[PDB]
């Protein structure tokens, strides 16, 4: 498709403007490591914050509109489950809520660095530290907001077509959202020593 | 009716439609069917009574 | 400063914990979601009365508890204060992928065994051993992942 | 300068775009599924027109708090303002802009389905109502978050 | 995967699917059905079931079997028809497609009226409520294929398909067609539907392929004007059949050659070396919908649904009928799975 | 300059067409779904021609929205702006236009919805109204957003 | 020299060709669109080819206005033109080709449901041209836009 | 030199294959479009052969116009020549390639249609001409804008 | 030197192989269609075999011509030749490669569709014949536009 | 050091990576498709179960191969290694992995046939155990170019 | 040195690698589909089958070009080459491959066509046969495009 | 040094890497396929077990060429290197690593098709074998210009 073809013309670019650079004697011109280096802590930690408190609402929005539209179906028929179906909506809310809190945590550290410590060793970590746990956060609550709203879709489906087969859904949905728990743990623990922008 | 006599006579077609002003009432349908009053030409005996 | 630690370092540790947990939460949720879509089928045809059908979530769940261990033991080791080198950097974004990447794999063979076999293993009691036997050897992948991880990460910090 | 390049003002002014465009589809996206939803539900059902309108201003909701946001972070744009807070403004228009992208696309296929039920099935449209909440809550979590980094963006800038 | 997207559009549609699924009689409710002795009784019990008070305005003494299944049937029509109209994008499509069989029985009910003499009301009074198309009546002005192809089946979704008349000629016409629309409708599948509902209507329609082809094969040995090459013109393309099998039944020309082709397949064999071939279609199909009742993200429920639907209303049907006709030794037998 | 580069123009010139060119596009998608919707319902329903009309006119003020601000931006660029101008005449552009795209999907997708409800329930139509209307501000907040932002192109803004 | 770069002609000559490119991509979807309409009509109808040919015309005319904007570009080109002369005629060009690109898309959609309406329901072609002159507007408003560009890409600019 | 640079012929060469490229790839689709669209209506009508194979011929001037660009670019080639005349040529071969390209898109489904409706209707062949003639023009602007542009390519550049 | 770099004759080799490539996938495209129409229609006709056989011999004549203008501009290929001559070659090879490739798959196309009519109709052979010409003819001017090209390559070019 | 650049242990980290990774996602699709065959015919014949177990095995023993690489790789790993022993990890876990993934896919696509074939033929199990085989022995290469590389990684290798 | 760079003999080595793979890539195309065609049709004609087998064999002749073309340039390589050897070397083995790709899909879609046509009508097999002969031609040209271009490669080179 | 350059391993690791990646790539989509065609097959008539194994064999022989160049390769495999030795060891393992997956995808369709044809045609195992040949002599081919190539690697190379 016209995508692919994209795909395929930029890794044709890639590979034949690295190959220029590495035959002419130049291979370290595409630096990796002066461009983190250079690279302002600022854009990475509200990158971080922006996208794991978006991705986390992605996730949660999405898995809403999973188990809501499988609920609505589902109670035209047993208008009963909806009371509580309503459970699987909670289940993705949970996720923006670790989204909020990791956003709100990590927007703590965003301080003004002084102009000669911008991309010192404590800088520069907690740049890196904000963009990558604000990722971990958003990209796990987006993976368990998707699976927990999945698991709500066939729980409302079980509970529509017997009400006893809506608990074991329900565990599943549980064990979804330790996915969404242990993105926040983890996301926590890597800005735990990230120190605010000095 | 004019695409299936267009199909039928395959082409050859002289086909005049002209609007009802007013809607008719029908009993199959028990609906104010706007109609339309139409004429096709043609010569043999049995395409007229297709 | 010391060349073998610039500053830089510590995104790729960081890239490290992000990939251990985000892909082990990406393969435990496939096999969970999968999994339970499988338990979901077992319903209003065979529903059961203890609850055998949760081993694919269950070991789902152990994936992301793979990538939760791995992602927790490399953010001990990154600290602003301390000097991380571009080696232990590079040891824990290999910590990362591996471990995130095997689990990423045995959540999609859980998921693909559980939502089959749950329902062949809930409607005859003897095909239990065997598909349990395919589900183990799905979580197996993800325990070798958190094993080199493991050992990536002991050797990045020595 | 260092902390006031030329460039700057780029993410401000892309994170005010970003904060009206991404809450705008996300607005247009409900407004246009919840509106099929509406239309298909009121051709035998007219009696319910005005009470299935809920999921379009659910949607327009959305687009309201891109507004703020842009408005917030176009009020703090300047000529010469910090890395630092072009960066703020790219954060949070982000942030809201994708938060309400989410919450109207939810709401979309949240109204479209709950207007098509409560048109079979009364009792459903509480229910409805209920998830559109919960939908919406989330492109307020995003204007929340908006809201702490423009009001961190002026902290001592220089 | 499957519960990623398919909400988006579906959510609502399947949700409710699902509950006709649900509303499809169990095995107690069939059992209930079966130990009624009058049709007023059973429709009573049947008023314990989703069907509810669907003959509630047919009088007691105006109670007979063609109404029941009429009013289940219409029932069944009225659902569809409310799912269709949810439907958008490829949904619509697959349901527009689902439709597209009603229209062939419907063109060959036409044309089978219309060499009858058979008065034309009648006919369209008996047409498929799906399956109908706007110059659906247009097709008793003649009884020539070509006329009536050029006169309405051109502009019929039933067109591509086609690529004076007798019974014989509109059975020849109804299984090419029946043919064509099989292909055209797994290629579909295929190209435009996702994963476990690709697979599952892959099934579902192989299945109907090589039970069409069966029935060809073993009902053009009692005829001699079905050449050989007519029978590849009948046979699907698409089932488990194809190709060897259904290569090997378009030559045979008799029983035991049928049933050694049969023997190719794991999944039909027995069906010729025991009981009734069409019990065994009716119980594979609907242990397929069955199956299929198992994917949760699929709209291969649709369909599913739409056949378990129509083997419940020839089940409660021959209830009605051994009810009617006495005839209780015979009235448990129906196919039964949910 | 260092604050006015030779580039800086290229920003607000892209803006300025980004302007009219999303809010167009938007409002040709808007046209020409509703217009569908408007040619199938008024085959039968010649009356309700033009009453189907207004998500048409809507849409088109889509791209009235997109030709003011493009005017806005067109008349503030210059060959010495600074690039704090030009990143402002870009966002406003893609502020209106891309609101504007938006807002011609919704116009467009309910304009066509109904219309073609409209023609089987006449008591649709002050829902449609009521839908477009909501629509339609969608591509209103773009514009407020691109006329706040083209406000502050030139203010203290210095060579 | 650092306001006219040996680079500058090149926005200027891609604008230029833009605009006649884009305008002709939607003049073509157009013609082809409406054309595929007429001519399905036309079977039928033979003595509504003059009427139908409306849409074939709208689309040249978003063509046209492609044309007028290349050939106003073209004549401001330069081997020492400014900068920012380049950039504004790349703006103009860009504004006016997508702007009738979408224009054209319109039409063509539009038009061939026009087209097709107008076959089965004569009081439909006022309608449909209502809704053909608003998808010309799309284009005519890229044409405005370009104009008030190419207008302003030569006004006070320097070496 | 700065002002032709050695890498300047290289967008002259370009847009010289450019030109002839894209107006034989329209050419090609609407002689594909148009001849199966003759091929299968001259099964039954033999004698509407040559009045079929119109928009076949109106293909092929959109690749003479592609020609015509090409052959003016190329003579216009130097090893020395400015950068400005390299903008120029490239562009002038865009703008009559993608114009040709887009002409020819049009030709090839305005054809196949009126082609395959002018074996059912005769008087719809006058019709059929007439669209042709409006996809025919929008390659006729496309060279417009090419032959402008490519008389603009040398006049008054200085190395 | 700076008009002959070391890597001025990638662009010439380039140019010749792609010469041939592009002629020569649009050669087999054109064979692969008129072959699939031939040995479909043979079966029946197979006394129509050496009438069919044209497009496929149309579509050699495209890659004959690709491999013409592959051997003129790898007997023009240098260590020391100038950037200049290196860009006309890739043209060159551009130019003839893919309006042969156009061409081809024009060939094919049209070749198919009139290969199956003739054998449902022996007058449709000619207006085939005419269709396969005017497909060959857009090869024939990326032929003469490379030919052109090439003749200009080392004409008046400085080491 | 030249020879031993900081981001040498970058090749090598990535080789372990692949290693684990490419082995992984070809067992988890081995193990996903064979069980998947598995299941649908142990519901018929559950004592075949045990007996149709082996392209699981087999899968596993791909991933097996991807963790002996990747531990290995892991203990040749160090802070100041040579760029060449960063390259031949690399290159050993590459080859390990890519074979295991090729050798997975065939597993799984073989294994499924195979225990759907020998749920139905008893005699077929022999044969889907040698064309298992054949399938694990590309695995197996993998892991001998894998264990060769890596025994050359630091052998003779200036710090 | 500067116009015999290090890198010179990496588009030669390129251009050898690139003759033979699409020259395969092209004979493998050919290849299978045309012994598709053949297996379809020697189910019921057996007696075809040496006939059928000509398309198969002009598809192994246009890898048999490939290989020679690779075999020219590589033993023209060496690790001082210039680098407008490396150019020619490259656009040779282009070339070659890439027509002779062409010629394989060509020869694999007729010899497809004309095993199954040949097996209805024994006098379109000679048609097939002339088809065929066209197909090749194709590689053929590009075949001797690289034997030109092989012999510019060391011609009159610094 | 500047012959040998430190990234010049590099090239060798990934051709080596290269060679037993594709060919195990290929052997396995032979292996895949043709095992698929052999499990079908063999459920009726298990006797054809072991001559229907024959394309399963032949796409493992595919990759054994592969392993053959990639244990080559990694032998004369160094850290200082000459980058003309790397060139060539990635054009040894590219070569016969593609032409091994090209081959091995002929394996895999023509036996598949061959199997499930000669479980009919008993004549056509034959056939079967010769298409099989023709396939295989395709990574042949490869793997001789893999090992011509790898003798010229070390061969007149100096620094």
């Amino acid at each position: 498709s016209f995508s692919h073809f994209l795909y395929y013309l930029v890794l044709i670019v890639v590979i034949v403007y690295g190959l220029y650079k590495l035959f002419t004697g130049h291979g370290s011109d595409i630096n990796f490591g002066k461009f983190l280096l250079r690279t302002s802590p600022y854009m990475w930690a509200n990158l971080g914050i922006a996208l794991c408190v978006g991705l986390s609402v992605v996730g949660a929005a999405w898995g809403i509109f999973i188990t809501g539209s499988s609920m609505i179906g589902a109670g035209v028929r047993a208008p009963r489950i909806t009371t509580k179906n309503l459970i699987s909506i909670i289940f993705c809310e949970v996720v923006a809520i670790y989204g909020l809190i990791i956003a709100i945590v990590f927007s703590s550290k965003l301080t003004v660095a002084t102009a000669e410590n911008m991309y010192s060793k404590s800088n520069l970590y907690t740049g890196y530290s904000l963009f990558w746990a604000g990722i971990t956060v958003g990209a796990s609550n987006l993976i368990c907001g998707i699976a927990v709203g999945i698991t709500g879709a066939t729980a409302a489906i079980s509970d529509a077509a017997d009400s006893a087969l809506f608990v074991k859904i329900l565990v599943i949905e549980i064990f979804g959202s330790i996915l969404g728990l242990l993105g926040l743990i983890v996301g926590l623990l890597m800005a735990g020593k990230a120190s605010e922008f000095q | 009716l004019e695409q299936i006599l267009w199909r039928v006579l395959r082409g050859n077609l002289f086909f005049k439609t002209v609007e009802i002003e007013q809607p008719v009432y029908d009993v199959k349908t028990r609906e104010y069917k706007h109609k339309n009053a139409f004429i096709v030409f043609s010569h043999g005996d049995l395409i007229i009574k297709r | 400063s010391n060349i073998y630690a610039p500053l830089y370092a510590p995104f790729f540790g960081f890239a490290g914990c992000a990939a251990a947990m985000v892909l082990s939460c990406l393969g435990a949720a496939i096999g969970t979601a999968k999994s339970g879509i499988g338990i979901a089928g077992i319903g209003t045809f065979k529903p059961e009365l203890i609850m055998k059908s949760l081993i694919p979530v269950v070991m789902s769940g152990i994936l992301a508890i793979y990538g939760l261990v791995v992602a927790v033991l490399i953010a001990g080791n990154l600290s602003p204060t301390e000097d991380y080198t571009l080696f232990n950097g590079f040891m824990h974004l290999s910590c990362g992928l591996c471990v995130g990447f095997a689990c990423l794999s045995s959540g999609y063979a859980i998921g693909m065994v559980g939502d089959v076999g749950v329902r062949k293993y809930m409607h005859q009691p003897r095909l239990f051993v065997g598909i349990v036997l395919i589900l183990i050897f799905s979580e197996v992948l993800g325990l070798y992942g958190m094993i080199v991880a493991l050992i990536l990460n002991t050797r990045g910090s020595e | 300068t260092e902390l006031c390049p030329v460039y700057a003002p780029f993410f401000g002014a892309i994170g005010c775009a970003s904060a009206i465009i991404f809450t705008s589809l996300g607005a247009a996206y409900g407004t246009a599924k919840s509106g099929v939803g509406i239309c298909a539900t009121c051709v035998l059902r007219p009696d319910l027109l005005f009470k299935n309108i809920v999921p379009v201003i659910m949607a327009g909701i959305i687009a309201i708090y891109g507004l703020v946001v842009s408005v917030l972070v176009c009020y703090s744009l300047g000529q010469k303002q910090a890395l630092y807070t072009g960066f703020i403004q790219l954060g949070a228009g982000l942030s809201v802009g994708l938060s309400g992208l989410a919450a109207g696309f939810a709401i979309g296929i949240v109204g479209d389905a709950g207007v098509r039920g409560s048109s079979q099935q009364p009792r459903l449209f509480v229910g409805m109502i209920l998830i559109l909440i919960f939908a919406e809550v989330l492109g307020l979590y995003g204007l929340i978050v908006a809201l702490l980094l423009n009001s961190r963006a002026t902290q001592d800038v220089v | 995967m499957e519960g990623v997207y398919f909400n988006i559009d579906n959510g609502f549609i399947e949700g409710v699917v699902r509950g006709y699924r649900n509303g499809l009689l169990s095995n107690n409710q069939y059992i209930n059905l079966t130990q009624c002795d009058t049709l007023e009784d059973l429709k009573l019990q049947l008023s314990s079931t989703d069907y509810g008070n669907f003959l509630s305005s047919v009088s007691s003494e105006s109670l007979t079997t063609s109404l029941i299944q009429e009013y289940a049937s219409s029932k069944l029509y009225h659902e569809f028809n409310y799912i269709r109209d949810q439907s958008s994008g490829s949904t619509r499509k697959f349901m527009d497609y689902i439709t597209y069989g009603y229209m062939i029985d419907n063109v060959a009910l036409m044309i089978t009226g219309t060499i009858h003499d058979r008065d034309k009301g009648e006919i369209l009074q008996r047409c498929h409520p799906l399956g109908w198309f706007d110059t659906l009546p247009t097709l008793s002005v003649a009884t020539d294929l070509e006329s009536l192809y050029e006169t309405v089946l051109v502009d019929t979704p039933l067109a591509p398909y086609f690529k004076e008349l007798d019974d014989m000629n509109i059975e020849i016409i109804r299984n090419k067609l029946y043919k064509a629309y099989l292909e055209d409708f797994y290629n579909f599948v295929t190209e435009e539907i996702p994963e476990p509902a690709k697979e599952c209507m892959q099934t579902l329609l192989g299945f109907e392929a090589d039970r069409r082809s069966i029935n060809i094969a073993l009902n053009s040995l009692q005829s001699s004007d079905i050449d050989p090459d007519l029978k590849s013109d009948l046979l699907p393309n698409i089932g488990k059949l194809y190709p060897l099998a259904t290569f090997h039944l378009a030559q045979a020309q008799d029983f035991e050659g049928v049933r050694a082709a049969l023997a190719n397949v794991y999944e039909y064999r027995g069906f010729l070396e025991t009981g009734n071939l069409e019990d065994h279609f009716y119980q594979l199909e609907m242990e397929l919908c069955r199956d299929a009742f198992t994917q949760q993200f699929a709209i291969s429920t649709v369909w599913a649904w739409m056949k378990s639907k129509e083997q419940e209303v020839r089940n409660i049907t021959w209830i009605a009928e051994c009810i009617a006709q006495n005839q209780r030794e015979r009235i448990n037998n129906y196919i039964s799975v949910y």
